RNA sequence: GGUGACCACGGGUGACGGGGAAUCAGGGUUCGAUUCCGGAGAGGGAGCCUGAGAAACGGCUACCACAUCCAAGGAAGGCAGCAGGCGCGCAAAUUACCCACUCCCGACCCGGGGAGGUAGUGACGAAAAAUAACAAUACAGGACUCUUUCGAGGCCCUGUAAUUGGAAUGAGUCCACUUUAAAUCCUUUAACGAGGAUCCAUUGGAGGGCAAGUCUGGUGCCAGCAGCCGCGGUAAUUCCAGCUCCAA
């Protein structure tokens, strides 16, 4: 906390997607890679923005520590944040749930439904037995 | 065929077995080059010999 | 193949798109439209590679769906719509508009324009003919056609078109001494003044152009887009004023600019 | 002498490709007879089954028994002779062994004092002969 | 299909003839002089001068007043005088043909830290760099063959994290210190 | 009538064509199955439906060849797609994860994509780069230096063996962060983690070509080495070994 400077560059706000895009280079001198939570709250404090709408991703640490470059998307509203974001970024913060099945069983389910034609009970009951 | 193949592997078997001795581990890489560079270059020989080779078995 | 293709490879993409070999196997593959695939920017690589508005392809899809990207007066929801030469790309939310003009190196350069400038747009008539009922039609270098044109427009000429009406505000006759622009070949993206046109019956005509700096060059007639009434262009020119400088003097241009800013 | 006309290029190219059939290197690789007669079929190595163990007299200045094996390659069924190049690596060979024979090193030509032998065995019973010689790994018992 | 690049080149060329007593002694003199690990990296600097001197020779055979000769010739002059292998006033193509490989080999990071007093021995310099102790400007470098330019020559220093500049003592010193303080107070 | 010694026609091709690759004075000589473009083909032929576009084959019909289940009355096939097997061989990867990127399709911001990406095997190949450095003692050596051999140290450089001997680090264990669709690897970063630092560098050679032994012991034209000259029949500069050197 004694020396954690957060600088940003290439900043631009696009009202197209209702967000301000910027690339941020953190500088921890002798500490480890700073977690995304600490970046999120400090960046929110710099922009006077609420610390639940800021998004940061893709942090690459330079050789030997120190400079670490990431990309930050800040939004004017959380509703817009849910409106236009990749689902994995929303899932990281917990706003979106992706508790699904694996793709293989989904493909087995779909090809099982090909055999059964039209029946409103068995075209959907085709996977009830092979769960 | 004449069949003198019964003598195959005769001298190799006849050789008296002597075990390899225990020596210091040889240096590798840059240390190996450092050792041999210092071996043959940074030294002044007053003794004659017409620059005899590195494996002079005298 | 048994039919038309619908995939374009990244390596097979046009050179002026300035695409990179590593991010993806494929290329935008612009849909069919007013312009050919070799001289058009799909909207995906105008909002993701030029202005960096989108980071990946799904954001430029989302912003096209939000219906702010208005091309040439009409909204376009197609992610790979061919923009083409000197078409207005208006984003009303930012209040800024764009004109797609080749730079001095023959590449579609970002060129912002004023709102009053985007109310009009030039075009090059390609074929003149008369349809049924004695109604003269007039197709242009776009896919557009207009009925009842002024009889004093011939082929390979220029017409000024004001948007939302599709009417000919004025016309430029392709003639000696009128400022033009190269639209293909080696000299693509150069601004000069016509000096001579030689005609070859049954073959491509060749024009000779001398720019402001006295440098002379030549190109085929199909690569000519007259834009200026004699010497004053009817459209705001891109940065660099459309003069091709040799490899020698951009080196000292970068050296002096770096020294001046350093 | 040779023709030097401005339009004698057809004669020059026809004479050159007619005369290229007179050096052994071009003729061997282009006629196709050498390719079909090659026991390896154009391969660097081959696999065969040992039929017999034979000894070959050395050339006149030398005097020894050179240990070789008669090998019938599994593909194209051609019988060859394969030298066994070590002090006691013939004893590693038994009858009916999958041996990986290779050329000797001068393009299907006899080497040294061994007459009429153009191949040497490299592996036997799916294990390297050199590994057996150095004792690195044992026979597959 | 794939989006890979596979654009690669060889950085060294093996000598045409092997086993020459004159040539092997010449290379072994260089290896001892500059602490090189193997002859591959005295071949790569030989190849670097081989391509540089070849390009200069090709440019000099070009016709005078050729824009290609002027632009390309001054282009490689700029990077040659940047890395310091050529004098600032010696901005000519002809004097490039007289360049050697010794003045290239002294542009290495290992030779530069040894020649600047940061290391007492040339072989000590390589082990110091490879152990993440040296730095250039503010970026830590661990490549002995890291070339240096004039604008970076005066910025060579120990890294902040190494036990030669700032703090952060090594683990043998820490274990020895905790040995002393545990056995006596 | 038409084509032909300006090579028709016929035959072969271990021939898909090109952009290109290897070698590099100039000229040239080979290789391009292979990710880009064009063509062709879906076990071999042939014929069609639909459709803008197919003579389509992850469409159909028939024959030929292989092959599947059967209650023997019938029915169903096309991995030169991704994986994975058999076989063929000298010769080549996992019956993995995901549409997050690039793009495509669709009525479509919402679905799908073994295209594709990600990971696994991976010494085809290419780039960088560990296996150690320093100091103090010995015994040497230096233009060494001080008287002009003699003795030493006001200095410099390797080597052999030592409580040296305390400074420095990874290779690994492994906390966390990071990366990522989710992981993995890389980069940071705790804490352990080197004195035969046994945390062990190998592959080929030592007659010449061609760098390096006329060292020692066995063998005795035998066994073997040896690309070529050649070594070997009781004193082997060449075999088989030990030791020592050389090349990378
Ligand atoms: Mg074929
Ligand atoms: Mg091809
Ligand atoms: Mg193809
Ligand atoms: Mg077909
Ligand atoms: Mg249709
Ligand atoms: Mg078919
Ligand atoms: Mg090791
Ligand atoms: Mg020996």
């Amino acid at each position: 906390n004694d020396t954690v400077t957060i600088r940003t560059r290439k900043f631009m706000t696009n009202r197209l997607l209702q967000r301000k895009q910027m690339v941020i280079d953190v500088l921890h001198p002798g500490k480890a890679t700073v977690p995304k939570t600490e970046i999120r709250e400090k960046l929110a404090k710099m922009y006077k923005t609420t610390p639940d709408v800021i998004f940061v991703f893709g942090f690459r640490t330079h050789f030997g520590g120190g400079k670490t470059t990431g990309f930050g998307m800040i939004y004017d509203s959380l509703d817009y944040a849910k409106k236009n974001e990749p689902k994995h970024r929303l899932a990281r913060h917990g706003l979106y749930e992706k508790k699904k099945t694996s793709r293989k069983q989904r493909k087995e389910r779909k090809n099982r439904m090909k055999k059964v034609r039209g029946t409103a009970k068995a075209n959907v009951g085709a996977g009830k037995k092979p769960k | 065929v004449h069949g003198s193949l019964a003598r195959a592997g005769k001298v190799r078997g006849q050789t008296p077995k002597v075990a390899k001795q225990e020596k210091k581990k040889k240096k590798t890489g840059r240390a190996k080059r450092r050792m041999q560079y210092n071996r043959r270059f940074v030294n002044v020989v007053p003794t004659f010999g017409k620059k005899k080779g590195p494996n002079a078995n005298s | 193949a048994r039919g038309p293709k619908k995939h374009l490879k990244r390596v097979a993409a046009p050179k002026h798109w300035m695409l990179d070999k590593l991010t993806g196997v494929f290329a935008p593959r612009p849909s069919t439209g007013p312009h050919k695939l070799r001289e058009c920017l799909p909207l995906i690589i105008f909002l993701r590679n030029r202005l960096k508005y989108a980071l990946t392809g799904d954001e430029v899809k989302k912003i096209c769906m939000q219906r702010f990207i208005k091309i040439d007066g009409k909204v376009r929801t197609d992610i790979t719509y061919p923009a083409g030469f000197m078409d207005v790309i208006s984003i009303d939310k930012t209040g800024e508009n764009f004109r797609l003009i080749y730079d001095t190196k023959g590449r579609f350069a970002v060129h912002r324009i004023t709102p009053e400038e985007a109310k009009y747009k030039l075009c090059k008539v390609r074929k003149i003919f008369v349809g049924t009922k004695g109604i003269p039609h007039l197709v242009t270098h776009d896919a557009r056609t207009i009925r009842y044109p002024d009889p004093l427009i011939k082929v390979n000429d220029t017409i000024q078109i004001d948007l939302e009406t599709g009417k000919i505000t004025d016309f430029i006759k392709f003639d000696t001494g009128n400022l033009c622009m190269v639209t293909g070949g080696a000299n693509l993206g150069r601004i000069g003044v016509i000096t001579n046109r030689e005609r070859h019956p049954g073959s491509f005509d060749v024009v000779h152009v001398k720019d402001a700096n006295g440098n002379s060059f030549a190109t085929r007639l199909s690569n000519i887009f007259v834009i200026g009434k004699g010497n004053k262009p009817w459209i705001s020119l891109p940065r660099g004023k459309g003069i091709r400088l040799t490899i020698a003097e951009e080196r000292d241009k970068r050296l002096a600019a770096k020294q001046s800013s350093g | 002498g040779k023709c030097r006309g401005l339009r004698t290029a057809r004669k020059l190219r026809s004479h050159r490709r007619d005369q290229k059939w007179h050096d052994k290197q071009y003729k061997k690789a282009h006629l196709g007879t050498a390719l079909k007669a090659n026991p390896f079929g154009g391969a660097s190595h081959a696999k065969g089954i040992v039929l017999e163990k034979v000894g070959v007299e050395a050339k006149q200045p030398n005097s020894a028994i050179r240990k070789c094996v008669r090998v019938q390659l599994i593909k194209n069924g051609k019988k060859i002779t394969a030298f066994v190049p070590n002090d006691g690596c013939l004893n590693f060979i038994e009858e009916n062994d999958e041996v990986l024979v290779a050329g000797f090193g001068r393009k299907g030509h006899a080497v040294g004092d061994i007459p009429g032998v153009r191949f040497k065995v490299v592996k036997v019973a799916n294990v390297s002969l050199l590994a057996l010689y150095k004792g690195k790994k044992e026979r597959p018992r | 299909p794939v989006a890979r690049s596979w654009v690669c080149r060889k950085t060294y060329v093996t000598p045409r003839r092997p086993f020459e007593k004159s040539r092997l002694d010449q290379e072994l003199k260089l290896i001892g002089e500059y602490g090189l690990r193997n002859k591959r990296e005295v071949w790569r600097v030989k190849f670097t001068l081989a391509k540089i001197r070849k390009a200069a020779r090709e440019l000099l055979t070009l016709d005078e007043k050729d824009p290609r000769r002027l632009f390309e010739g001054n282009a490689l002059l700029r990077r040659l005088v940047r890395i310091g292998v050529l004098d600032e006033g010696k901005m000519k193509l002809d004097y490039i043909l007289g360049l050697k490989i010794e003045d290239f080999l002294e542009r290495r990071l290992q030779t530069q830290v040894f020649k600047l007093g940061l290391a007492k021995s040339i072989h000590h310099a390589r082990v110091l760099i490879r152990q993440r102790h040296i730095r250039v400007r503010k970026q830590v470098v661990n490549i002995p063959s890291f070339i240096v330019r004039l604008d970076s020559q005066k910025h060579i220093d120990f890294s902040l994290r190494s036990p030669y500049g700032g703090g952060r003592p090594g683990r043998v010193k820490r274990k020895n210190a905790k040995k002393g303080q545990g056995g006596a107070g």
